[PDB]
């Protein structure tokens, strides 16, 4: 993270960005579920990496962020997107080597 | 704010421009750097928990960052010499050779005696390793404050006017509104 | 914490004598000296051992 | 490939250790962060 | 080693047993020179052998610059001979050796802060102040003037086998440090 | 206020009670006495260098309100005066005749005339990584 | 007479920034009466904090806390202190 | 300490700071009860007050390296104070008053390290320097004004603050070889 | 906790103001006090035989403090005396000294 | 009077020496090192009289004899006082006057108004106020944490001992937990680090110093304390979040409100001490 935000200021927008849960009900919740942590019966995985190869503002949206997680063919965490432009949640702007890497486990 | 190191910053998360101002703002630069939220408010009697100048706030709106603000604390620390032989130093301290020590864990300390950023903190854990060789040598250490934590934000290592080693440490922390915070 | 002379005067007008002796006491300063029976005085070798 | 600290204006990756003073390549500016730590840290979501 | 220092100076004194007259030997003797307001002796100087002797008032005088303990005696010998020969009463007296000086050649080089560094208790070097390292010998008592050519000087010895008693336990260093 | 106090009250402070004399007068017994001597000194004008700073290894060089912040320096200019050393003689009446020096370090206040800031532009100030 | 001797550098250099720092308003670690205060660090908790204590007044030792007529446009009839200070503390 | 009860040679013991107490880590028997706070008694000897006010400033801070152990206040003017008695106790200090005045030798080498631009380390090596060396019979009767220059470049040479030896010829004073040969004489002690 | 003392337990009654006799002074104390030295037996780590434990009280975390022992948390300090050179007042009877001599002779003590 | 106070022994001729606890002394680091004002002070009176005393041993010149001795006096009366009326204050380098004997004992934040009459204690705890329409009149909202921190020592009885037992077992961070376990013997059981915190067999007659419970009776006051009332026996409701609760009803006496007002917790260690509380 070299954004002018900090780790845990963008921690909690990832969390009010609204995710797919049609199939919600075929989800485990990961307390009743028997792995160690999370794990696919009871998590759905998303990455997001950004980078300011622009001169101008390079903006990240709940657009960027990726399923890494095998959804087991299930209506589930797919960021939702409202917006016309078809952008979603802007999550962070970023200048030039400004970079964002993290992990989500919803 | 996030180039500068002071002691205590208080910042919030997501200021609002006051829905009511003065035209004499414009030149105050309030609107630009204001100091709270336009709150929905409600002037009612209700569980009775708002009695003799308390307040009930939305817990669900406290979730979605109302009144949220970031804190950032910075220890400080130098490497002092005490005359032609005496030296203190920056480094992790053996709990054989070294007097004591803090109940503290020094385990998150880099063999430069510092904690690297990045590594979440809490209490009585030691930021910053020191010993004030004395003949083995005393622990001259810094702990973070016993009522906090946090993750380090960032820790910078410099000389002085006349060329004392000292060295900055940064700990941010999120402070979410609870019982007995004033508004 | 205090507990100063002003919460000494409370319970002094409880009549709390047990309680302002232990916050006086026990919860705070209290210790042990050997005197003499002639001079009043703490100059006692207690070599208490 | 591995790093330490950095300018606090013309970020370039510096390091270095005792006695090399506290200076960097060129301008002097003789500020220096620390730059993160690889171990990834942890967050709560909310 | 293989190699034998050579004695370049040596300093006697000799008790002539009679008061002198400095300003009268300085007006009979050739090669004199007396200057009381600078030094209150008579400087003589003689060609066999090559010396020059300080003569004082009081009849004692230190005769340098003689290369062997035979030239050393000899020299003191005439000395004497000429103040005589002037008119005083002085006698061949006391004659000993003071001080004798000896150079060497170990021709090669020498790392002198390496040698300063490891035998820093018997060594003072400081390029600053002199080119050369002085280094002071214990046994035998013997000061030695190291320098980086390879040129070694010995003094303060009263016995010319003390010049070469401390060249040889010298040599062993000056091989470790040579520059090679 | 602070300028008016650097541009001026500054001079005025450096020349008020300003040169300072010092007389040495014989016992006038015969030489070497019977000679009376007055030397002066002399404070002319008062220089003021932008802000500055002498580090542990001699070499000076600017200093800027963020390294000052930082490296817990103070932002300081230098104080620099122009000195004269007269000295005059007299025989046991007649007086008669036989550069610029650092004297401190002083202060200075952000946005003032000797700061680096005040004619900064606001992009100036973001890449000085000040805020404006 | 050597310059350098004679002009010592760190009497006016450490005699300004002794006050500054302290904030006694004289020389100097030998300092009573002296007034301390008169220098303080700058309150940075929020902007207009940080500009209403570069614009604050201290009044030292007839009725002075009291708003007088005199202070209409020149001093704020509302921002000061409660207690101690109270009215000794103005704001322009 | 060592735990009565246990006894390993490397006695592993926490200070619980917090507690007030000082425990043995493996059984948990508490060695100590009474436990003090080290930097706020320390803030007694010194602290910020200059003015007198504080109650719990009762004490001041010395430095038994550089001047040893020489406790002395000094009769100075009060809030009500006659300016006749300060002088009478002052004139009478005089009469008490050789070597406890040499120590204005340090404000020689404080004046010169400041003339210099030298740091608050250098000063101290320099004044340790001058006080075990200007009472040598080693040094015997050299330029008391060169054995100061040269004890300003042995706290130099310590404290790695490169001063040629031309540079403090410059200052003071230095007559070169005479500030030489006891820049060695001292260096061997 | 604080060590068993086979000494009677009571409680103070009465508290009798006075003034100490020189003589008393002399005899309570436990050291002579002789010199301005604290410590450092010249540059070293021990109490000096004059000030501050010259046979005096006990500091350090060590026990000694002359037979008695114990240490710190218990040992309550013991006096030392000073030999006075001239007599001085007590600054806080200035008054009362002054005014006796204002009721009495100075000369016969009557 | 003749026994206790002769007019000859308001002069001073000896002069008591107070032993290091009355003048604290602290080695930092070798060569920062800190003494007591007083031992400064005292220093001067020897230095002072070291003096004289050789001045009257030699030749006595009369004039220069007094003048030391008015010296002396002047060191022996400031180290008693240094608020001295015409007499100029001594002064200790930084310019601050020596703290004389007298001004420790002095004003309030003295030996006496703040050492004595006051003090600070243990078994206190302090934090923000908040009211509770749920509380009962004579009940406290304690925080877990501050209930986890003050502790009431319990002993060990026929009828407590299984329960006691418990607390030993829940230790020092579950909520009925214990910190402490006292032995006849004297030396104090730390459950926090003790190897046996586990296996740890109660006797009668030893002490649980147990974690502050529902219902134990604690001293509850809002300073100024300008009445009885400021000050009032409540009994603990441990709860969460980090506010003292109390009844609305209560505040009044008090003088209390929740505009961010502190209160103060006083917990009593003996049965005698809670009966006192609970009863008056
Ligand atoms: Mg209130
Ligand atoms: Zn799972
Ligand atoms: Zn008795
Ligand atoms: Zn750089
Ligand atoms: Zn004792
Ligand atoms: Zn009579």
């Amino acid at each position: 993270n070299t954004t002018v935000l900090a780790d845990e200021f963008i921690a909690h927008r990832l969390g009010l960005i609204p995710l797919q849960s049609m199939d919600i009900e075929q989800l485990e919740y990961s307390r009743d579920c028997f792995c160690e942590d999370h794990c696919d019966k009871c998590s759905v995985v998303l990455t997001l990496q950004a980078f300011g190869e622009s001169e101008s503002t390079t903006n990240v949206y709940s657009k960027d962020l990726v399923i890494v997680s095998n959804l087991m063919g299930r209506n589930i965490g797919h960021p939702i997107i409202q917006d016309k432009e078809g952008n979603g949640v802007l999550i962070c702007k970023l200048r030039k080597g400004q970079e964002l890497k993290l992990t989500c486990v919803a | 704010y996030n180039v500068r190191m002071d002691t205590m910053a208080n910042i919030l998360y997501y200021p609002q421009k006051p829905l009511g101002t003065t035209r004499a703002m414009e030149y105050l630069k309030f609107r630009e750097l204001p100091a709270g939220q336009n709150a929905i408010v409600a002037i009612a009697c209700y569980s009775g928990y708002n009695q003799e100048d308390s307040m009930i706030m939305n817990q669900s709106s406290i979730d979605r960052g109302l009144f949220r603000s970031l804190f950032f604390r910075s220890y400080m620390d130098q490497e002092k010499k005490y005359g032609m032989s005496i030296t203190e130093t920056f480094e992790k301290p053996q709990r054989t050779n070294t007097l004591r020590m803090k109940h503290g864990t020094y385990d998150k300390l880099d063999d430069d005696g510092l904690i690297a950023p990045g590594v979440r903190v809490s209490g009585e854990d030691v930021i910053i390793g020191k010993t004030t060789p004395i003949s083995s040598k005393r622990d001259a250490s810094t702990p973070l404050r016993s009522t906090e934590n946090g993750i380090v934000d960032q820790v910078l290592v410099t000389t002085n006017q006349d060329g004392l080693k000292f060295v900055k440490v940064r700990v941010r922390t999120t402070k979410i509104p609870q019982i007995g915070d004033k508004f | 914490l205090r507990f100063g002379e002003m919460e000494r005067d409370c319970m002094i007008a409880h009549g709390a004598a047990s309680f302002l002796k232990e916050r006086l006491m026990e919860a705070s300063d209290a210790f042990r000296v050997h005197i003499c029976g002639i001079c009043g005085l703490m100059t006692v070798i207690a070599k208490l051992n | 490939a591995t790093l330490k600290y950095i300018c606090a204006e013309c970020s370039s990756k510096l390091s270095l250790s005792r006695t090399d003073a506290v200076r960097c390549k060129d301008c002097g500016h003789r500020i220096l962060l620390k730059a993160r730590t690889k171990r990834l840290v942890q967050f709560e979501a909310r | 080693s293989g190699i034998v220092p050579t004695l370049q100076n040596i300093v006697a004194t000799v008790t002539l047993g009679c008061r002198l007259d400095l300003k009268t030997v300085a007006l009979h003797a050739r090669n004199a020179e007396y200057n009381p307001k600078r030094f209150a002796a008579v400087i003589m100087r003689i060609r066999e052998p090559k010396t020059t002797a300080l003569i004082f008032a009081s009849g004692k005088m230190v005769v340098t610059g003689a290369k062997s303990e035979d030239d050393s005696k000899l020299a003191s010998r005439k000395y004497a001979r000429i103040i005589q020969k002037i008119g005083f009463a002085a006698k061949f007296t006391d004659f000993k050796i003071q001080n004798i000086v000896g150079s060497c050649d170990v021709k090669f080089p020498i790392r002198l802060e390496g040698l300063a560094f490891s035998h820093g208790t018997f060594s003072s070097y400081e390029p600053e102040l002199f080119p050369g390292l002085i280094y002071r010998m214990v046994k035998p008592k013997i000061v030695l003037l190291i320098f980086v050519s390879g040129k070694i000087v010995l003094t303060g010895a009263k016995q010319r086998e003390e010049i070469y008693q401390a060249f040889e336990a010298i040599y062993p260093v000056l091989s470790e440090f040579r520059k090679m | 206020s602070f300028n008016q106090f650097v541009d001026y009250t500054l001079q005025d402070i450096i020349c008020e009670d300003s040169t300072l004399i010092l007389e040495q007068l014989a016992q006038h017994t015969t030489e070497s006495d019977n000679i009376s001597r007055k030397y002066e000194i002399s404070f002319g004008k008062i220089y003021v260098t932008k802000p500055m700073v002498n580090e542990s290894d001699g070499v000076t060089h600017a200093l800027y309100p963020q390294e000052a912040r930082l490296r817990n320096l103070t932002y300081s200019s230098g104080l620099f005066v122009d000195v004269k050393k007269r000295t005059y003689e007299a025989i046991d009446e007649l007086k008669y005749e036989l550069g610029k020096v650092f004297i401190g370090r002083l202060p200075i206040m952000l946005r003032s005339k000797n700061c680096y800031l005040s004619e900064a532009t606001e992009s100036d100030l973001y890449k000085l990584k000040e805020c404006p | 007479f050597n310059m350098k001797l004679a002009i010592n550098a760190k009497t006016i250099t450490s005699g300004l920034k002794y006050a500054l720092a302290t904030g006694n308003w004289g020389e100097q670690k030998k300092a009573m009466s002296s007034r301390a205060g008169v220098s303080q660090v700058l309150n940075r908790y929020t902007y207009s904090s940080t500009l209403s204590h570069l614009r604050r007044t201290n009044t030292p030792i007839a009725k002075p806390r009291q708003l007088h007529n005199t202070h209409w446009g020149l001093v704020c009839p509302a921002e000061t202190p409660e207690g101690q200070a109270c009215g000794l503390v103005k704001n322009l | 300490l060592t735990c009565p009860e246990c006894k390993v040679y490397p006695p592993k013991i926490v200070e619980r700071f917090s507690e007030g107490d000082v425990v043995c880590a493996l059984c948990g028997l508490v060695l100590s009860d009474k436990l003090v706070d080290t930097r706020s008694e320390w803030r007694t000897f010194s602290n910020d007050d200059h003015n007198g006010d504080d109650p719990s400033r009762v004490g001041e801070a010395s430095n038994p390296l550089l001047d040893g152990n020489n406790l002395s206040t000094r009769i100075g003017k009060g809030e009500t104070t006659d300016m006749r008695f300060t002088k009478e106790l002052n004139k009478a200090q005089g009469k008490n008053v050789k070597d406890n005045e040499v120590q204005a030798a340090f404000a020689k080498i404080t004046m010169l390290c400041d003339a210099a631009e030298l740091p608050k380390i250098v000063k101290d090596c320099a004044k340790e320097a001058y006080k075990l060396c200007h009472d040598e019979k080693t040094l015997k009767g050299k330029s008391m004004e060169s054995i100061m220059a040269a004890s300003i470049l042995i706290g130099c040479r310590r404290a790695e603050v490169a001063r040629t030896f031309k540079e403090i010829q410059s200052l003071i004073h230095v007559k070169t070889k005479e500030f030489g040969k006891t820049l060695n004489i001292m260096k061997n002690i | 906790g604080q060590q068993y003392s086979s000494a009677p337990l009571r409680t103070v009654k009465e508290v009798q103001f006075g003034l100490f006799s020189p003589e008393e002074v002399r005899a309570i104390s436990v050291a002579k006090i002789r010199f301005p030295e604290t410590m450092d037996e010249t540059q070293t780590r021990a109490k000096i035989g004059g000030l501050n434990d010259p046979r005096l009280g006990s500091i350090d975390r060590n026990l000694k403090c002359q037979t008695c022992q114990e240490g710190m948390n218990e040992c309550p300090g013991h006096f030392g005396h000073i030999d006075l050179a001239k007599p001085v007042f007590h600054v806080g009877f200035i008054a009362k000294i002054k005014k006796v001599c204002e009721c009495v002779c100075m000369h016969c003590g009557k | 009077n003749e026994v206790f106070s002769r007019p000859e022994w308001m002069i001073l001729t000896c002069l008591p020496v107070p032993p290091p606890p009355v003048r604290p002394s602290i080695s930092f680091n070798e060569s920062q090192r800190g003494e007591d004002d007083l031992t400064f002070k005292l220093a001067d009176i020897l230095k002072a009289n070291i003096s004289l005393e050789t001045l009257e041993h030699n030749g006595a010149p009369h004039h220069a004899i007094e003048e030391a001795e008015s010296l002396l006096q002047f060191h022996v009366a400031t180290y008693m006082d240094n608020d001295i009326a015409g007499q100029p204050q001594a002064l200790q380098k930084s310019g601050r006057p020596v703290k004389s004997i007298r001004a420790r004992l002095k004003g309030k934040e003295g030996r006496i108004r703040g050492n004595l009459m006051g003090k600070r204690v243990d078994f206190s705890a302090r934090t923000v106020i908040s009211g509770d329409p749920n509380l009962e009149l004579d009940q406290v909202g304690v925080p877990k944490s501050i209930a986890k921190t003050l502790t009431y020592p319990e002993v060990v009885t026929p009828y407590n001992i299984d329960r006691l037992t418990q607390l030993v077992r829940n230790g020092p961070n579950e909520h009925p937990g214990a910190k402490y376990v006292i032995r006849d013997s004297g030396d104090r059981i730390d459950l926090r680090y003790s190897k046996r915190a586990g296996d740890i067999q109660l006797q009668y007659g030893w002490k649980v110093e147990r974690h502050i419970m529902d219902n134990d009776p604690v001293l509850f006051n809002r300073q100024p304390s300008l009445h009885k009332m400021s000050m009032m026996a409540h009994r603990v409701k441990v709860i969460p979040y980090s506010t003292f609760r109390l009844n609305l009803s209560v505040t009044s006496p008090y003088n209390a409100d929740f505009d961010g007002d502190e209160m103060n917790l006083h917990v009593p260690q003996s049965e005698e001490t809670r009966a006192e509380l609970s009863q008056l």
